[PDB]
C-alpha cells in the first residue's frame, strides 16, 4: 500500500552531451541517456530528474541563480524545469539540431547554436505563474556558413564569441546598439575553432583550433585592429583537440584531445601544468568549477566521469558505468549496497547511500549471468557463461573460491544455502543442478530429474529447501540436507520462467510463459493463488516489425519476479516495458510503472541482423529497507522509492485528531497520546516533532505503554530516520527503551518486525560502531603514549 | 583600448 | 628476540593467545620503545603479531555483545 | 633451435649492443591473437544473439575503476595466517 | 536474579580485561612499525 | 545471393587458426585459445562433431554457417516446406526459438537451442496442425 | 507555529547538551579522514656509450671469469635533479602572509581560551585541508601548537556536538605527531592537556555501552 | 491527488480548498459563473473546472 515513484539511475553516471557545474560548485549536472542526473560532490549523493525526453539528450545548462535548468534533446525538443522543486516547467520545440545551449551569466538571456545561426530567447520567470508561450526571442544572428561548434558568453552580458566549422570565430553583440563595439570576424586557423573565450579583462580573445592551436588576439596598432600577437600549438603527435573549457578568474585552460588524454595549461604563458590520461578513448566533455578548483571530465565511449581537483591533484568523483546491460542485480542483506552485473562479465559493488561504485570485479571471462548474497551477508557469489562459479568476500574484496563443473557447464541460475555452505547453479544445456561445498569447493553431487534445462532456482532462507523449476513445465522441491533426500513434483501448465520464494519460506511464485503468476504451498504442494498478467503487460511494436503489437506474442510474459519482505506484494518484470506490482493475497494490479519513454529504444512504442537496442528488464529486486526497489534494465539500475511520502495515509482517524490537538498534548506534556495521534495521521513532520520533543527521562514511560498495533511503524521510523540523523545517542536511548520494553513481543513475531528491526540493526552496525570503533582506539592510543617509556 | 572591455627585482647571485 | 618469537607462535593458537597478550604487554611498558624497534628482526617478529591480536580482538569484543543477553533477562524478570 | 644461414644485418658491434640491453615478438602475436579472438566473437555472437550486442571497446593514465575501495590498504586485504 | 546480575559483573569484568590488554598491544606494536618506517624510509 | 559475410568468418577462423600454428606448440597460451575455439564453434553448431585444430581449417565452410540458419533449421525439421515459406514464417511471428520469438530470419541457432524451435502457442499455423490430427486442446488455447 | 503551518519540521542541531550528536553532513567524511593516506596513495596515477663497457664471459674473457676478477645512486641523483626540476617548473611570486588561517585562530584561541571559531573554521575544512593543517603543526619545544590543538579538542568534546568529527581529528594528531608526545610524554604541558582530554573523554563511553547492549537484544530478538 | 486536500464548489459561486489533516479552509475564491465541476489532473499541477 506504498505509492513508488523514480528515485535515481545507478550504473550510468555519464552518456553524452555536455555536464555542467552548478554555480555553487557543490553539485554536477550530468546527461544519463534521455535523463538528467545530479550528483551531490560535497554531502556525496545522487539523485535523477524524473522528467524523460524523447530521445537522448544533447544539451543542458543550468542558471547561474540555480532555479531554471534548461534541456535539449537531439531533436531540438526542449525542457525547462525548475531545478529547486524538480517539477518541469515548460515544454519548446526549436524544431532544429541545437549543438549547444547556454544561459547569459546575467540570467535574462540564453543562446542557442542551432547549425549555422545564433538564436538568442529570453529567459522566462520562474517566480511568475505558469504562463502558455513564455519563450520569445530577443534576436537570431546569421553569420556562419558552416555549423557552429560552440559558444561563450561575455562576463558582462554583453558579447558572445561564436566558433564554427568555417575555421572562424566570430563575436557579436547582445545590444543592438552595441553592434559596432563587437562585429568581427577572427580567422587565421587551419582546421575547426573549438573554442573561443574572453580574458577576465574581456581585453583578449583567445581561440582554439582542432589541429591544436590557440591564437591570442588582442586590440593594437599595426589604425587599431584585432591581431594574433601570440600564437601557441598543443604538439599532439596525432591527437586532435575535442573540448575546450577556459576559467578567466584562474586563467586556467583544460583541453581534452580525441586521443583520450587532457591538459591544463595556464594562459598566456602556455605552462603546461599537468597532463593525464583517462583511456584510450576520446575525452568528449570538459568542464570546470565556478571557484576554477575541479575540472570534471567525461567520456561517451566508456561511459566515464571525472571531477579532478587540480589544486591537490585529488580525484572527488571518478566513476565508469556498465559498457552492457545489467543481467542481474543484488542488494546487500541489510540493503547498504547493491552489487550489479554486465553482459561484459565485471561486477560492480554500489553504495547505495552515495550511489558510486565501490569496486569492480572482472575476473570472470564471460557475462554473469546472476549473482546472489549469502544470509550473513559478507560473501557475495555469482554465476557466469564461461562456466565458472564464485564467491567474493566483500570485507577484503577478494574472490576466495571458484566452481566449476567437470565438463565447463555453462551456468545461468544460482541459489546459495543460508548457511552459506552449501552452492547450486543451473544450466541451460545439462539439466541437472550442480551442488558445492563452500568450504572445500567440491561438487557435493548433481541433482537429476529434470527433463528441461533449469531455469531458476532459490532455497528457502528458513525452512532451507530448494524449489527449481525448467522448462519442463514442472517445479520441483529439494529437501537436500538430511539423512534422506526427498523430491516433490509439482505439475504447471507451461513453462516456468522465473522464481520466486516467500521470505518465510512457506511459499513459492512462479512466472509461467502463458503471462501467469502461480503460487504454491511447498509443505502441501498444492497451489493457493493465481495472478493473470498478459493483460496489464506493455509491449510495444518494434520497427521492423510486420505485425501488430496487440497480435504480437514476443514478451507476454514475466522473466523476473520477487516477493516483498512483507510478503504481501510481487514486483515483476521482462522483455517488455513495464514494471507491475501486484498483491498475492488479492491477485490484483497495486501499479504498472513504464520502463523508458526514449523513442529510440525499439519496444518503447539474409546474412544481415536487423538489431538496435530494445527495452527489457533483466531483473527485480525489493530494498530489504522495504522502502525501494530496483529494477536493471538496458539503460541502466533503475531504483523507485517511497522516500517523499507526499500522500496523506492517516490510520484510524478521528474527528478529534488533529495536527493543532498534537502539538497541544507536546504542550501540556501528554507526550505519549501526542506521539500516539501523530501517528494515527501518519505525517512525518509532526511524527518527528513529537519524537525529538519527548525527554530523556520520559522515554522509558512512554515506550513501554506504547500500543502494540503501532509498534512496527515506531520502529520502522526510527530504523530510517536514524541512518541519516545526528542524533545517535537520543536514537540509541530510544531503540534500548523500545526492545526492553517489547523485546518479548518481537520475538513471539518475527516475521512481522523482520523488516522493522533489520533496519535498526542497519544503524547499529553501519555507523554507530564506527564511532565507537574510532572512540575506543584512541583510548588505547592514548594509554600506550602516556604509560609508556618515552623515546631516547 | 579593446572595443569589448567592461563598461623589486630579486638578484639570482647569491653568496655560497 | 627469542621471548618474541615465542609470544608471536602462542598467538596464533586462540587458546594460548592470553599468555602472549600480557607478556608483550609487559615488554611494552617495561622497556625502551626506541630500543626495541633497532633490534634486528624484531619488526618482523611484530609483523605477525599484529594481525592475529587484531583477530582476537575481533573475538572477544563479540563475547561482549552476548554478554548483554544476561542484562535482557535481568529487564525481563523485573517486569 | 633454428641456426641462420644468412648473412646477419646486424653488425657485430650492433649484437653486442643489443644485448647489452618472454619474447616481445612472441607478445606482439600474443596481442593480435586476443584481437582476433574478441572480434570473431563478437562476430558469432551477434549472429546467435536474441538481443542487441554492443561491439566490444607515453603519458601517465589513471584508473577508472579499481578492484578494491581506495580507502581499502593492501595490509588489510591479506589474512593473519597469509602474513 | 542476584545470581545473574553477579555472573554478568564477573563476566565483563574478565571479558574487558583481556580486551583491555588485546587494544592496548595491537596500538603500541603498531606505533613500532610506524618508527621503524619513518627511520628507515 | 551473397555469402560475403560468412566468408569472413570463414577466413577469420583460418588466418586466427594459422597464427596459433605459428605460436611455439608446447605454449599454454595456444592450446587453451585453439581449445576455446574449437568449443565456440561446437556450440554454435558448425562442427557437427568435436574436431581438431587441423580439422577446423577445413570443416568451416559457408554452407555449414547457412544450415544454422533458422528458417534452413526449419526446413529440415519440416516445419516450413520450402525456404521461402520458412522465411515467411519467420517474418509474421509465428516461430519462437525457446521463450524468445525469433522474427529475424538470419538467426543462427546454437546447438543447445536446436531442440527447441517451435511454433508459438497461439499460431493459427499451430491450430492447423491440431485440426489435422483432431488433438486441438482449447484449454491450452491452442 | 509557522513549521505546523507550512507542514514542515527541521531537527533540531543538538536535542539537549548532554546527549552527545553527529556532524551535520555525510558519515564518510570520518571513513575519508582517517584513511586519507591510503587514499592518496591509491590514487595515485600509473607510471648507447660509444665504448660500450662489457666484459666477462660475454666477450669471450673466460679467463677472467677464472681468476676471480670481477647505478642505484644515480638513479636517486636522477630522482634528485627531478625535484628541483620541478621547482623551476612553478615559479610563483605572489605575496602571501607568514601565518595561515588555521594556526592564526590557534594562537588567538590560546590567547582567549576560547577555541570556538576555531573548531568552527575545522569543521569546515575539505579532509585534504584538515589533514594538511593537522601534519603541519609545530613540533618543536615547548610544543605549545600541539598543546592548543589539544586544549581546542577538549573544548569540542565537552561542547557533546561534531563527536564524530573530534574525534577523528586527535586519531590524526596521534598518527602524525605520535613520536613527538612518545618522547616528551613526561612534558608537563603535554602531560597537563593530556589528562583534561582523557577525563573528559573518559566520559563518552557510555555511547559504546548502548550500542553494544542494542546488537547483543537485536541480535537475540531477531534469532530467539 | 496526493489525498490530502478537498476542492468543492457550490451555487454560493465560490470555489474552496480544505485542507483535511486540519479540517478546515485555507483558500477561497469567488468566482463569476457557478462552477458546475471541479476536477484535479492526475499529477496535480491542473485543476479543470
Ligand atoms: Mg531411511
Amino acid at each position: 500500500k506504498s505509492d513508488f515513484k523514480f528515485s535515481n539511475l545507478l550504473g550510468t553516471v555519464y552518456r553524452q552531451g555536455n555536464i555542467t557545474f552548478s554555480d555553487d560548485g557543490k553539485q554536477l549536472l550530468s546527461p544519463v541517456g534521455n535523463r538528467v542526473s545530479v550528483f551531490d560532490l560535497i554531502n556525496n549523493k545522487s539523485f535523477t530528474f524524473e522528467y524523460e525526453h524523447r530521445k537522448n539528450i544533447a544539451a543542458i545548462d543550468l542558471n547561474k541563480q540555480g532555479t531554471l535548468l534548461i534541456s535539449i534533446d537531439e531533436d531540438g525538443r526542449a525542457i525547462l524545469v525548475n531545478f529547486k522543486a524538480r517539477n518541469v516547467l515548460h515544454h519548446f520545440n526549436f524544431k532544429e539540431k541545437c549543438s549547444a545551449v547556454k544561459f547569459s551569466p546575467d540570467g535574462r538571456l540564453f543562446a542557442l547554436a542551432s547549425g549555422r545561426f545564433l538564436q538568442i530567447w529570453k529567459t522566462p520567470d520562474v517566480n511568475k505563474d505558469r504562463q502558455f508561450a513564455p519563450f520569445v526571442r530577443h534576436r537570431v544572428h546569421a553569420g556562419h556558413f558552416q555549423d557552429i561548434t560552440s559558444l561563450t558568453w561575455s562576463q558582462d552580458s554583453r558579447f558572445i564569441l561564436t566558433t564554427s566549422k568555417d575555421l572562424s570565430a566570430k563575436i557579436w553583440s547582445v545590444d543592438s546598439e552595441e553592434k559596432n563595439l563587437a562585429a568581427t570576424t577572427f580567422n587565421g586557423h587551419r582546421d575547426y575553432v573549438m573554442g573561443a573565450f574572453f580574458s577576465h579583462d574581456q581585453e583578449k580573445i583567445y581561440t582554439v583550433s582542432k589541429d591544436g592551436a590557440v591564437f591570442v588576439w588582442e586590440f593594437t596598432k599595426r589604425k587599431y585592429s584585432w591581431r594574433i600577437t601570440k600564437k601557441h600549438f598543443f604538439y599532439a603527435n596525432q591527437a586532435k583537440v575535442k573540448c575546450v573549457t577556459f576559467h578567466p578568474a584562474t586563467r586556467l585552460l583544460a583541453v581534452g584531445f580525441t586521443s583520450g588524454e587532457f591538459r591544463l595549461y595556464d594562459l598566456p604563458d602556455f605552462t603546461l601544468i599537468q597532463q593525464l590520461s583517462m583511456g584510450q578513448n576520446p575525452v568528449n566533455t570538459v568542464s570546470v568549477n565556478q571557484t576554477g578548483e575541479w575540472l570534471a571530465f567525461g567520456s561517451s565511449k566508456l561511459g566515464q566521469l571525472l571531477v579532478y581537483e587540480w589544486q591537490s591533484e585529488s580525484y572527488i568523483l571518478k566513476q565508469q558505468g556498465h559498457f552492457d546491460s545489467t543481467n542481474s542485480l543484488a542488494y546487500s542483506p541489510d540493503g547498504s549496497r547493491v552489487v550489479t552485473a554486465s553482459e561484459d562479465g565485471k561486477i560492480k559493488v554500489w553504495d547505495i547511500t552515495s550511489g558510486f561504485c565501490l569496486a569492480t570485479f572482472e575476473e570472470h571471462t564471460s557475462s554473469v549471468t546472476a549473482v546472489q548474497f549469502a544470509k550473513r551477508g559478507q560473501v557475495m557469489f555469482s554465476s557466469s557463461l564461461d562456466g565458472t562459479v564464485r564467491a567474493w568476500d566483500l570485507i577484503r574484496y577478494r574472490n576466495f573460491r571458484t566452481f566449476t563443473g567437470t565438463e565447463r557447464i555453462q551456468f545461468n541460475c544460482l541459489a546459495v544455502d543460508p548457511s552459506g555452505e552449501v552452492v547450486c547453479a543451473g544450466s541451460l544445456d545439462n539439466f541437472d543442478i550442480h551442488v558445492w561445498s563452500v568450504q572445500t569447493g567440491q561438487l557435493l553431487d548433481a541433482l537429476s530429474g529434470h527433463e528441461g534445462p533449469v531455469s531458476c532456482l532459490s532455497f528457502s532462507q528458513e525452512n532451507s529447501v530448494l524449489a527449481s523449476a525448467s522448462w519442463d513445465k514442472t517445479i520441483r522441491i529439494w529437501s537436500i540436507f538430511g539423512r534422506s533426500q526427498q523430491v516433490e513434483p509439482i505439475e504447471v501448465y507451461s513453462d516456468v520462467l522465473a522464481l520466486s520464494m516467500r521470505p518465510d519460506g512457506k511459499e513459492v511464485a512462479v512466472s509461467t510463459l502463458k503471462g501467469q503468476i502461480s503460487i504454491f504451498n511447498i509443505e502441501d504442494a498444492k497451489q493457493v493463488g493465481n495472478i493473470d498478467c498478459r493483460k496489464d503487460i506493455i509491449s510495444g511494436r518494434f520497427n521492423q516489425d510486420r505485425f501488430t503489437a496487440k497480435n504480437s506474442e514476443r514478451s507476454k510474459f514475466f522473466t523476473t519476479i520477487h516477493y516483498s519482505f512483507d510478503g504481501m506484494a510481487i514486483v515483476a518484470g521482462g522483455n517488455n516495458n513495464s514494471i507491475c506490482l501486484y498483491d498475492v493475497p488479492n491477485e490484483v494490479l497495486l501499479k504498472r510503472f513504464i520502463v523508458s519513454r526514449n523513442m529510440a529504444l525499439n519496444g518503447t512504442l539474409l546474412s544481415t541482423r536487423k538489431m538496435r537496442p530494445e527495452v527489457r528488464v533483466t531483473s527485480v529486486q525489493f530494498s530489504p529497507t522495504a522502502n525501494a526497489f530496483a529494477a536493471a534494465s538496458t539503460e541502466g539500475l533503475l531504483i523507485y522509492s517511497t522516500n517523499d511520502t507526499i500522500l496523506f495515509d492517516p490510520f484510524d482517524l478521528d474527528v478529534d485528531v488533529t495536527p493543532h490537538s498534537t502539538v497541544e498534548a507536546l504542550r501540556e506534556k501528554q507526550f505519549l497520546n501526542a506521539l500516539v495521534m501523530a501517528f494515527r495521521l501518519n505525517e512525518e513532520y509532526l511524527i518527528n516533532k513529537v519524537y525529538e520533543a519527548i525527554p530523556i527521562k520520559e522515554i522509558p514511560l512512554v515506550a513501554s505503554n506504547i500500543p502494540a498495533i503501532y509498534l512496527p511503524r515506531i520502529l520502522k521510523f526510527i530504523g530510517d530516520f536514524a541512518i541519516e540523523s545526528q542524533h545517535i545517542e537520543f536514537n540509541l536511548i530510544w531503540i534500548k527503551a523500545l526492545l526492553s520494553a517489547s523485546g518479548g513481543y518481537i520475538n513471539e513475531h518475527k516475521y512481522l518486525f523482520s523488516t522493522a528491526m533489520r533496519s535498526i540493526q542497519r544503524f547499529i552496525v553501519r555507523v554507530a560502531k564506527e564511532v565507537v570503533n574510532t572512540t575506543t582506539d584512541n583510548k588505547y592510543t592514548y594509554r600506550f603514549l602516556v604509560s609508556t617509556d618515552g623515546s631516547m | 583600448v579593446a572595443p569589448t572591455a567592461l563598461k623589486d627585482d630579486d638578484d639570482d647571485v647569491l653568496l655560497d | 628476540i627469542l621471548l618474541m618469537k615465542r609470544c608471536r607462535d602462542w598467538n596464533t593458537n586462540a587458546k594460548t593467545h592470553t599468555i602472549a597478550q600480557r607478556t608483550i604487554r609487559c615488554i611494552l611498558m617495561h622497556h625502551n620503545i626506541a630500543k626495541l624497534s633497532e633490534i634486528p628482526g624484531m619488526v618482523k617478529i611484530v609483523d605477525a603479531i599484529i594481525p592475529y591480536t587484531q583477530r582476537h580482538f575481533t573475538r572477544v569484543d563479540n563475547l561482549v555483545e552476548q554478554s548483554y543477553i544476561l542484562d535482557y533477562a535481568l529487564v525481563e524478570m523485573d517486569k | 633451435f633454428e641456426l641462420s644461414d644468412v648473412k646477419s644485418s646486424k653488425s657485430l658491434a650492433e649484437i653486442y649492443e643489443d644485448d647489452y640491453t618472454l619474447s616481445e615478438e612472441l607478445q606482439k602475436a600474443h596481442s593480435e591473437i586476443s584481437e582476433l579472438y574478441a572480434n570473431l566473437v563478437y562476430k558469432l555472437d551477434v549472429l546467435s544473439s536474441v538481443h542487441f550486442v554492443p561491439k566490444p571497446a607515453e603519458t601517465p593514465t589513471i584508473s577508472m575503476e579499481d578492484a578494491q575501495p581506495l580507502y581499502m590498504s593492501n595490509a588489510s586485504s591479506l589474512a593473519p595466517q597469509e602474513i | 536474579k542476584l545470581q545473574i546480575n553477579r555472573v554478568k559483573t564477573e563476566l565483563r569484568s574478565a571479558l574487558k580485561s583481556t580486551e583491555d590488554d588485546l587494544g592496548f598491544n595491537v596500538q603500541g606494536l603498531k606505533f613500532v612499525k610506524q618508527q621503524w618506517n619513518l627511520r628507515h624510509n | 545471393e551473397d555469402y560475403h559475410k560468412y566468408n569472413r568468418i570463414c577466413g577469420d577462423i583460418r588466418r586466427l587458426a594459422n597464427k596459433l600454428s605459428l605460436l611455439p606448440p608446447t605454449d599454454p597460451f595456444r592450446r587453451k585459445h585453439e581449445q576455446l575455439l574449437l568449443d565456440k564453434l561446437y556450440a554454435m553448431g558448425v562442427l557437427t562433431t568435436k574436431s581438431k585444430i587441423s580439422d577446423l581449417e577445413n570443416k568451416v565452410t559457408v554452407s555449414a554457417i547457412c544450415r544454422r540458419r533458422l528458417p534452413v533449421i526449419m526446413h529440415r525439421l519440416k516445419m516450413a516446406e520450402t525456404i521461402q515459406d520458412a522465411v515467411k514464417f519467420i517474418e509474421q511471428g509465428h516461430v519462437r526459438v525457446g521463450p524468445n520469438l525469433i522474427n529475424d530470419p538470419a538467426y543462427l541457432v546454437t546447438r543447445n537451442m536446436e531442440d527447441y524451435v517451435t511454433w508459438v502457442d497461439n499460431s493459427k499455423i499451430k491450430k492447423t496442425l491440431l485440426r489435422y490430427r483432431n488433438q486441438i486442446d482449447d484449454f491450452d488455447f491452442s | 507555529l509557522n513549521d505546523i503551518d507550512f507542514n514542515t519540521y527541521t531537527s533540531l542541531e543538538q536535542i539537549d547538551k548532554e546527549l552527545l550528536t553527529l556532524s551535520i553532513g555525510p558519515r564518510s567524511k570520518m571513513n575519508t579522514l582517517l584513511h586519507l593516506d591510503v587514499i592518496r596513495k591509491r590514487s595515485k596515477p600509473k607510471e648507447l656509450p660509444f665504448f660500450l663497457q662489457l666484459s666477462g664471459e660475454k666477450v669471450g674473457d673466460e679467463a677472467s671469469v677464472r681468476e676471480g676478477i670481477a647505478h642505484r645512486r644515480d638513479q636517486e641523483a636522477q630522482k634528485k635533479l627531478d625535484a628541483e626540476e620541478q621547482m623551476n617548473k612553478f615559479k610563483v611570486t605572489g605575496r602571501l602572509g607568514f601565518e595561515s588561517h588555521f594556526t592564526k585562530q590557534l594562537r588567538e584561541g590560546s590567547q582567549s581560551k576560547d577555541y570556538s571559531s576555531l573548531l568552527a573554521t575545522l569543521i569546515n575544512f575539505s579532509p585534504a585541508a584538515v589533514d594538511l593543517e593537522i601534519r603541519s603543526l609545530n613540533s618543536f619545544e615547548p610544543f605549545d601548537e600541539i598543546v592548543w590543538f589539544i586544549d581546542a579538542l577538549t573544548q569540542g568534546l565537552k561542547s557533546n556536538k561534531n563527536f564524530e568529527l573530534y574525534e577523528t581529528f586527535m586519531s590524526l594528531l596521534f598518527k602524525a605527531h605520535g613520536d613527538v608526545i612518545h618522547a616528551n610524554n613526561k612534558n608537563q604541558d603535554i602531560a597537563s592537556a593530556l589528562q583534561n582530554w582523557e577525563d573528559v573523554h573518559k566520559k563518552e563511553d557510555r555511547l559504546d555501552d548502548l550500542v553494544k547492549f542494542c546488537m547483543g537484544v537485536a541480535a537475540f530478538v531477531t534469532t530467539a | 491527488p496526493e489525498g490530502r486536500w478537498i476542492v468543492s464548489a457550490s451555487l454560493d459561486s465560490t470555489i474552496r480548498t480544505w485542507d483535511l489533516p486540519t479540517g478546515g479552509c485555507i483558500d477561497g475564491i469567488i468566482v463569476d459563473n457557478v462552477a458546475t465541476n471541479v476536477k484535479f489532473s492526475p499529477n496535480g499541477d491542473l485543476l479543470a473546472t
